[PDB]
């Protein structure tokens, strides 16, 4: 999930994008 | 997990931004 | 249009907070 | 929507709840 | 109303960061 | 009020520690 | 300690929504 | 204190509620 | 002006996400 | 400047990419 | 780098509030 | 930088105030 994804290693805003609808 | 905690708020304020008219899924 | 996205960006954070591990759709 | 519901009278944490997954 | 629920939420803030150990009271 | 005061005029910092304990 | 600071703010953040008219205290 | 609560393991918005006035 | 105030810290936010390692000038 | 721009009416992420360095 | 990502968001607000009409440049 | 100034230890205003325009 974003939080696994996003929380512990930075996140792009193309690696965001992802969890737009 | 607080870190996650504080983490996610800014993650949703993120997703705000960037997903603009499209709106966003938020799952934790 | 602005005022709109302001408020957005408080909503969305209140809904964070709210429903916490559930999450939710932000679909504007 | 919830901006147009919740962006000029105040919507109570209930009425938020049911924008929950 | 909606207008004075987005300022107070700033104003928290600003309180928080000017008022440091000492804190405060929001009691609107 | 706080609100009063300062959601119709910009307060300062200065002005806003006079909200402090 | 900056990990307090950040934690009080979101802290502040969640008291003032979930408080609502009655107010808080933020005295850590 | 609420940091010794709440900045080291989640507090909900219920417990959080002990800290209103 | 108030209004401005708010959204100005709503835009520093977006400045921050939006120009990462560039970072930004904020002028008002 | 970027509030006289991006205040009144919205200003998109292109808009708001002109302020970065 | 999270952290210092969450940490920056922080300052950045609280440049915001601290310079005013001022402004600053933000270069990370 | 900043981040490397301010995000262990806690700057204070006046620390802050250096860095604006
Ligand atoms: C923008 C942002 C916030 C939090 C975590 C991230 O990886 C990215
Ligand atoms: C909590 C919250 C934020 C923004 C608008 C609302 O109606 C309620
Ligand atoms: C810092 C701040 C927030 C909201 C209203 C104000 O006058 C000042
Ligand atoms: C809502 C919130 C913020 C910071 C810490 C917590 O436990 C809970
Ligand atoms: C992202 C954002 C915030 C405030 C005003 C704007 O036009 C755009
Ligand atoms: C006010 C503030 C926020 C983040 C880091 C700091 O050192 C100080
Ligand atoms: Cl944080
Ligand atoms: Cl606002
Ligand atoms: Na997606
Ligand atoms: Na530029
Ligand atoms: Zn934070
Ligand atoms: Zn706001």
């Amino acid at each position: 999930g974003i939080v696994e994804q996003c929380c512990t290693s930075i996140c792009s805003l193309y690696q965001l994008e992802n969890y737009c609808n | 997990x607080v870190n996650q905690h504080l983490c996610g708020s800014h993650l949703v304020e993120a997703l705000y931004l960037v997903c603009g008219e499209r709106g966003f899924f938020y799952t934790p």
